[PDB]
């Protein structure tokens, strides 16, 4: 959402800069969420499950890549401290 | 044996291919429609 | 979305041509269009899902004094795209002139494929820079489509007019076709010949077929700047994502072309991406400083690989950075194409918005100044004379391409609260 | 850390392609710069790992009426290093002027190197004195190295010009590059060529070739002074580690070469030590005292070998000792290169520092004294008068190089409380 809120659009010039400035930001973070957690994280979690034999082991597999991919993208505990930037620059 | 049969039929690994394609091209176009509310207009909106 | 391609000149016909060819043997279709057994794809970027179960590409075919066009006529890919629209210089002002006075059947002829797809992304313009056959026409079709399309984007894929050169206009008409360039288009792909002319004898030894192995070059460098849309990734599935970062300002909207094999007639990520960032591995050849970069990289990628690769371009710092805000080299990663042939794996390309091409422009200034002080190289052609009596576009021209440079050098400070 | 050499005149461009040809030899390179898989090394001292998977030296290209380098151009050797900065005899005075109108540009080629590498310890120089073609210029660009850069080495490995000569400027262009030698190098490397004529009459019985052979005997001995900073050791790499024990003062830096084997066309230390210690296995042919000496040893060596055979060099004293404190022969140890003839499988070379140069000093000072004197052997060249009409800078480097013989004198005392 504040992607595109960030590319729809079409001062004198100075207005891009300001675009620029904001959008550079997401777009890093977004590439961040995405590739350093979900991917990675994903990648080597496929080549675990293939090798679960057991009834046990494949929830105990995955309940240990969701509870460490909410960790690193982070919804555990320090919403006051991390969650409430992302909320503000949403408001930017 | 249970585990190979798990994967020739009532496969996890493609309810796991659509859960992870139910977020993250396509769902993209699908938010950027409601960006130009209520809760049937997304059952129709989804979809289509 | 969907991408209508537009191809025009001689230079242009010919270069949409190889890329239509390069498209055709790359995704699993005839030259007729026949379906193959081998195709995470797209094929409705550059083509239709057409009625004859051809996936029939919607190009717009333009010709004027056809002589390679008859070639195309004559060929087996004249079964994958022709949906029968193709209406009839060495001049600028012929052919806009030419093109002045048919615009009606030929925007019919791209309303007609405007109704064709149902949704659209951009015109994609196969243009050449003083090509005779190009120019001109080009420059008018651009003033007609940005006028008539305020909704929707439009790209040149456009060459430097430099090929080691006899005609002594063409600083006139790429300076007047660049006025077009800077007015009407919302982004605009510039490649230098002599660049490629001098990588192309640096990797064979060919000096006669130039055109052709640099038609292969661009052709390249097209479907890989539109594999992340033809393939679907995370970002850049339409094009103004792409468009977005490398292009600031409205102003600054030209954009270097690099690709980092040279070659395709083991590797990994960490190695091409230094081997990027020189600028002998950059198609297009004081402080010059990038705005911003955008890599897109294709291969048997591992993700740990982008991570220490960028790394290590941060402290070495490879990359000319950008004073005024942060925007840099931008990894992106898309899918290895099938029946792409199997040289240099892990391949990337870059598009990159660089001060650099600043130099180029004022060189070719330079030489329009040159002309026009001495006031014997406009030959006294007849349509640039019925066009202009008064010659008062070359100097809006010269004014706005001054503004340009100007603008550059102005992005090149650590204030751009100082404009031009 | 990282070497840039530098390399001028026909003579001094023979000697870095001899050198530049046996660094390739050497290490695991191609003369395109091609990878072997063969390579405790370095390829970054005086290599830069360059953009095309070539070990790309920096290498600073200078021709001055171009005969051999014409051959250094057509040549296989000239794809492992060409940065593309050649650029444009006889006397000192006119390579001194030559180097003067145009120092801009070639010192923007050496800021282009400097900007190159990441880190650098100095500058060695491949020069020649009273070579016509590197001298003059060599003094001037020694004169504009030392100036612009306080902060850095600078080395000049230098011939003494005695080949058995017709010239007779060459004592006034030996004795004005001297001057420069001693007032503007921080050490100099120092040969004779009637010694390197005498060891190759010697060793083989040729009379013709005697430049090319000679080229071979310095291009090993700079390879070998450099195999301890090349391959990583404990102490000497970096330069001026090996610099600082045999210069014990700003004007004595003039240093002896010494290489044990004078054959490549068992052993052990203990004998390859008292055969360096005599002045016949020495390669630069009242009392005579080393200032300092240091020697370098490679191959299979037998730690407690180094140790009794310095126990035997001290009981025997086949070395010549310094008055005024110890600074004495020192045994260093390095690695046996890779992809070297296996011949004196213990092969050892020495850097002293002796008082026997100040003969030969005054001997070539006698030389020049005598001409002076005469006054029959300036020749009248144009360049020597227009540079200095009342030739005051001859006396000038009469004065210094005398005072140079007076504190090599005094250095031989056993007081150095008193100067010259």
């Amino acid at each position: 959402w504040a992607k595109y809120s960030l590319d729809v659009l079409l001062q004198i010039h100075r207005m891009f800069l300001l675009r620029v400035k904001l959008m550079h930001f997401v777009n890093s973070l977004h590439n961040y969420i995405m590739t350093r957690i979900l991917h990675s994280t994903g990648l080597e979690f496929q080549h675990q499950v293939e090798e679960a034999k057991d009834l046990d082991q494949l929830i105990k597999i995955h309940y240990r890549y969701l509870s460490t991919i909410h960790d690193r993208c982070l919804l555990r505990e320090k919403v006051s401290f991390v969650k409430e930037a992302i909320m503000k620059v949403l408001n930017l | 044996n249970l585990m190979q049969t798990l994967k020739k039929d009532y496969r996890l690994v493609e309810y796991l291919q659509a859960m992870r394609n139910f977020f993250l091209d396509t769902m993209y176009d699908f938010y950027t429609s409601i960006f130009d509310q209520n809760v049937s207009f997304l059952n129709v909106q989804l979809q289509e | 979305r969907e991408i209508i391609t537009l191809q025009l000149g001689q230079c242009g016909n010919q270069i949409g041509f190889e890329f239509w060819k390069q498209l055709c043997a790359e995704h699993g279709i005839s030259p007729e269009g026949i379906v193959e057994e081998f195709a995470t794809d797209r094929k409705d970027v550059f083509f239709y899902q057409a009625d004859d179960e051809h996936y029939i590409p919607r190009a717009v075919l333009l010709d004027l004094e056809p002589r390679v066009i008859h070639s195309i006529l004559n060929s087996p890919y004249a079964k994958l795209y022709n949906p029968e629209n193709i209406y009839l210089g060495n001049n600028w002002a012929s052919g806009f002139s030419q093109g002045e006075k048919i615009h009606e059947d030929i925007f019919d002829i791209i309303d007609r494929e405007a109704d064709g797809s149902d949704s659209l992304e951009g015109f994609v313009l196969c243009h050449s820079i003083a090509g005779g056959t190009g120019s001109g026409l080009g420059s008018y079709l651009l003033e007609r489509l940005n006028d008539r399309y305020p909704k929707k984007l439009v790209q040149t894929y456009s060459v430097f007019p430099n090929q080691d050169e006899d005609v002594v206009v063409q600083p006139y008409n790429s300076l007047l076709t660049l006025k077009r360039l800077t007015q009407n288009a919302d982004c605009v792909v510039v490649l230098d010949n002599t660049a490629l002319n001098r990588i192309a004898t640096d990797r064979l030894h060919i000096q006669n077929p130039s055109f052709s192995q640099i038609n292969q070059l661009v052709s390249t460098i097209m479907s890989a700047s539109t594999t992340t849309l033809r393939y679907p990734g995370y970002m850049n599935n339409d094009l103004i994502g792409l468009i977005a970062s490398l292009i600031p300002t409205p102003r600054l909207h030209f954009l270097m072309t690099g690709y980092t094999p040279l070659t395709t007639d083991k590797t990994t990520v960490l190695d091409v991406m230094r081997r990027l960032l020189q600028p002998k591995n950059v198609m297009v050849s004081t402080n010059h400083c990038y705005i911003a970069i955008l890599n897109i990289i294709q291969g048997e990628v591992d993700p740990t690989q982008v991570h220490k690769s960028l790394q290590r371009i941060r402290e070495r710092k490879l990359a000319n950075f950008i004073p005024w805000g942060p925007a840099s080299i931008q990894v992106a990663l898309s899918r290895k194409s099938p029946y792409l042939p199997s040289a240099h794996r892990v391949s990337g390309l870059m598009m990159a918005n660089h001060t650099s091409i600043s130099s180029l422009f004022e060189r070719t200034c330079r030489q329009y100044d040159k002309l026009r002080k001495r006031e014997a190289f406009l030959e006294q052609f007849r349509k640039e004379d019925m066009f202009k009596d008064n010659f008062d576009e070359m100097d809006t021209s010269r004014e706005i391409v001054q503004q340009l440079i100007d603008e550059y050098h102005a992005a090149t400070r650590p204030d751009y609260i100082s404009w031009g």
